[PDB]
């Protein structure tokens, strides 16, 4: 409690300097240490795997009471080499990794030999060398060891430059043989170019060069134990047991490669602090400790974002831009950010609250950046910019300069900027109403604003005599004002032709039922359950749900919004199964609205909530089947026609189905794991187009 | 396990409590806690139950939206009751929608004990709600005055 909170403290808001405040705390830990050593000890391991973000000031306050206590520091040694091996064993890489950096620093402190940490590295690398293990297993202990060279690369090389550049040799021999297939499943952009979207390993590999051939030395990290030079001189280091690195098993889960989400450069802010290039180790060291600022405050909004804007280093670099990007980077992250996606929104708000004079012209200028890169920015990636920039402009009287934005008006409609100003333009009328984002927009925008959403009845007062049932609907909309029940208007349906499955009967039941309840969602769910009962009897056929499907959509097909939360309704109350609603998606009813974002919205909707279902394995597997089996068969056809009839194979809609395809594999990646044999031997086969193909072995590449 | 890195100020419950919640304090809290139902404070009287789903689906699927209506008027009278199916989403709106603006209005997110028949009515003596009776301002989302 008290210890925790003192540990806890160090290197926040003080009166005095932190050396003082680290020299305080150390003797008063000392003090401690013959009735609390052992919750002392607890408490540094802990602080050095979840603190990551302050690994110098605790690194340094180990040295400081190891100085005082040698035995203590050996202790503490022991415990976290134990943590490390547990942390591996529990499949906690990404913890193992904050803990492999805390003993590598420990090495400027005077409390580890550097021969030891040599000696350990080399034991990291030769996992490279084993035979028949996944590639995400040898990347780990790969990046383990040079995301830890930023805080130790100079002293390790000072003392065994010639140890160091064994590893050096087998760690360059690995990377030049790894597989890059993931890399194009993974880049929010495809194209190279104002900044290629690098995947990780080569990256970091880079900017250790570079800090190698800069003697290794860099201007970012701050180490406040080169203040302490006097007491870590004289304070005797400990030396690091041999390090096996636990055998690879069945039940090993190593962490996905990732790729570099980049965006910014110093041009992008010249009249402020030159920023570090992407290829500087003090660039992935700031953008590395403000992930993790975030993924320890993520919960408190307000205090998130004062940690980021407080955040320390050695010289002054243009933070805000930092921030910004390294926020965009969670969001646009794939296959999915590392926290719920309106976490970033409100975040982003809670720091223009902040920098209310800097950050606010920052992040207007993101946007405009992020809006015209959107030619080659990924599908999935553009869904959560809508999503954001739209809730954000809710936030702030949806106030916009569109007119920066016309470029869009003289292009073809279905091209990314002008898609993505339509999208963002009706998620802002779902937050507002028609009449609302018709008037922020420009006269020149009109005709990007959505629809307004109003009914469809076939049988209303535009309607004629001569329709099929025209009459039984007509007597089945006073029965429903009449408030009748489910036998009443069963015997209504009675008099309906039959062009059990009737098409007839389901038409005037669901388009009358709709219509007489389209004032509000609360008004069209009491509908469905209070005629429950009539539902599930019309409906009992697969093609009576693809039916209700697709009048009701014809009802609301101009208030998407409207279809979600009907849909939604339907499978919850087993009016309609998840089955009939993924092929609904794929018929050619939708076929016109098949690239909008709600038909996408609704389908992951549905495979949520069979994700959820207990005891549905079958069912599960069996929608996952068949969505692959629709997109196989619809791209296919795209892809034969374009050979056939030479046509473009890249075009609008290609590039989102294909994407579509893509997110399917990237949202639930850890479920269809469980179908690999299945999908490959049944359907993603060396038969297919290379092009369809390739977004299945994108997706193996993941965890091979 | 880290104090600090377990605060969660944002989930914490507030102040309110039901005075005609029928029952105990301890067991209102009891149900609080659990609870997966969130109460929204400060909507204008034109704000619609489509925009309210649009807003807080963003933390997660909502099982029902009830609106606060005017015990006598019967109409929108600046409040609802939101309920999602799991209590990790209605945490998350807690945390993050909470706070933050709905037709430009901020509007304020609280557990709730559960729902129940009228509940949903104004309790304020013209039938409103009974912060709009000491309302000094003129709110233009709220009818004008109190
Ligand atoms: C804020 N709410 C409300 N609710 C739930 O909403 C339903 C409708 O109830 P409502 O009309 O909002 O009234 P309450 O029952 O919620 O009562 P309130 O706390 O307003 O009572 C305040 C008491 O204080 C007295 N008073 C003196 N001077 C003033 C003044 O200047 N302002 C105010 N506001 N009160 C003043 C009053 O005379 C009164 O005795 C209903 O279902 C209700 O439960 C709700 N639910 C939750 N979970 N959380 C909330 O914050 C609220």
């Amino acid at each position: 409690d008290h210890l925790e909170s003192l540990i806890c403290k160090v290197g926040e808001k003080s009166a005095c300097s932190l050396e003082s405040n680290l020299e305080g705390l150390a003797g008063v830990l000392e003090a401690d240490l013959p009735n609390y050593k052992s919750k002392i000890l607890r408490l540094l391991c802990t602080v050095a795997r979840l603190l990551p973000e302050k690994l110098t000031i605790y690194t340094t306050l180990v040295g400081l009471l190891n100085a005082r206590n040698y035995n203590f520091g050996g202790e503490f040694v022991e415990a976290m080499i134990r943590q490390l091996k547990e942390s591996l064993k529990a499949n906690n890489y990404n913890e193992a990794v904050y803990l492999v950096r805390f003993l590598s620093d420990l090495v400027n402190c005077h409390v580890i030999a550097a021969p030891s940490m040599v000696a350990m590295f080399e034991n990291f690398v030769s996992v490279t060398q084993e035979e028949d293990v996944p590639q995400v297993r040898r990347d780990w202990y790969v990046y383990a060891f040079l995301s830890s060279l930023p805080w130790v690369g100079k002293e390790l090389y000072e003392k065994k430059d010639a140890e160091m550049d064994r590893i050096f040799a087998n760690t360059e021999s690995y990377l030049k043989r790894r597989q890059k297939t993931h890399v194009p499943m993974l880049q929010v952009w495809t194209a190279d170019k104002p900044h290629p979207q690098e995947e990780y390993l080569d990256c970091l590999w880079a900017q250790i060069q570079k800090l190698k051939k800069d003697r290794w030395q860099e201007r970012h990290i701050l180490r406040p134990y080169l203040a302490f030079d006097s007491i870590l001189c004289e304070a005797l280091q400990h030396n690091l047991p041999p390090f096996t690195p636990p055998p690879h098993t069945e039940d090993s889960v190593y962490p996905m490669p990732r790729v570099i989400f980049r965006m910014f450069d110093y041009t992008d802010d010249p009249e402020g602090p030159v920023m570090p290039g992407s290829h500087s180790v003090e660039r992935f060291v700031i953008e590395e400790n403000l992930h993790c600022i975030i993924k320890s405050h993520w919960k408190e909004r307000k205090t998130c974002a004062a940690q980021l804007v407080s955040y320390p280093g050695k010289n002054k670099i243009p933070l805000n831009y930092h921030i910004v990007e390294v926020i965009f980077a969670e969001l646009f992250q794939l296959p999915a950010p590392p926290h719920i996606d309106v976490m970033y929104t409100t975040l982003l708000i809670e720091l223009c609250k902040l920098q209310p004079g800097s950050l606010p012209q920052v992040l207007a200028q993101a946007t405009e950046m992020l809006y015209m890169r959107l030619d080659t920015m990924n599908t999935t990636c553009v869904d959560r910019f809508i999503n954001w920039f739209s809730h954000h402009l809710s936030n702030f009287q949806f106030r916009w300069s569109w007119e920066d934005w016309s470029d869009c008006l003289s292009q073809d409609p279905e091209s990314p900027k002008p898609k993505f100003v339509r999208e963002v333009l009706e998620k802002c009328m779902r937050l507002s109403y028609h009449q609302r984002i018709l008037d922020i927009v420009p006269p020149t925008f009109s005709a990007l604003c959505p629809s307004n959403p109003t009914c469809i009845y076939k049988y209303g007062d535009e309607s004629s005599n001569s329709l099929p049932g025209h009459s039984v609907a007509l007597c089945l909309a006073v029965a429903f004002k009449s408030k009748a029940t489910n036998d009443e208007i069963f015997s209504i349906l009675k008099d309906v032709p039959n062009p059990s499955f009737n098409p007839l009967k389901i038409e005037v039941f669901v388009q009358t039922l709709l219509h007489l309840a389209a004032k509000s969602f609360s008004h069209s769910f009491s509908a469905l359950a209070k005629f429950h009962e009539v539902f599930k009897t019309l409906a009992e056929s697969d093609e009576g749900k693809l039916h209700v499907l697709r009048v009701m959509f014809e009802v609301w097909r101009n208030h998407p919004q409207m279809i979600a939360v009907l849909v939604d309704k339907m499978i919850r109350t087993q009016i309609v199964d998840c089955a009939a609603v993924a092929n609904w998606i794929f018929s050619s009813e939708l076929s016109r609205d098949f690239t909008r974002l709600f038909v996408w919205e609704i389908l992951h909707s549905t495979i949520r909530k069979m994700n959820k279902h207990v005891g549905a394995q079958s069912e599960q597997k069996n929608l996952f089947l068949v969505i692959f089996q629709r997109f196989i068969m619809i791209l296919t056809e795209h892809l034969v026609r374009c050979e056939t009839d030479g046509t473009s194979v890249l075009t609008p809609w290609y590039k989102n189905c294909i994407e579509r395809l893509q997110q399917i594999f990237l949202q639930h990646h850890q479920i269809i794991q469980q179908y690999m044999v299945t999908l490959e031997n049944l359907l993603f086969t060396a038969e297919l187009d290379p092009h369809i193909l390739a977004v299945f072995q994108q997706f193996c590449a993941l965890q091979a | 396990l880290l104090k600090a890195l377990r605060s969660d100020s944002y989930v914490e419950l507030s102040q309110y409590r039901d005075q005609h919640f029928r029952g105990d304090n301890e067991e209102q809290e009891k149900l609080l806690k659990k609870s997966c139902t969130l109460y929204v404070g400060n909507l204008s009287f034109y704000t619609t139950e489509e925009q309210i789903y649009e807003l807080f689906s963003k933390s997660g699927d909502i099982k029902k939206i009830i609106m606060g209506l005017d015990k006598m008027k019967k109409t929108a009278c600046g409040f609802c009751f939101v309920e999602y199916y799991s209590r990790a989403d209605a945490e998350n709106a807690m945390r993050y929608i909470n706070g933050t603006r709905l037709d430009d209005r901020i509007i304020r997110t609280d557990w709730d004990a559960g729902f129940k028949e009228g509940r949903q009515y104004g309790r304020g003596r013209s039938g409103g709600q009974v912060r709009d009776e000491y309302r000094q301002d003129y709110d233009a989302g709220r009818g004008g005055y109190g």
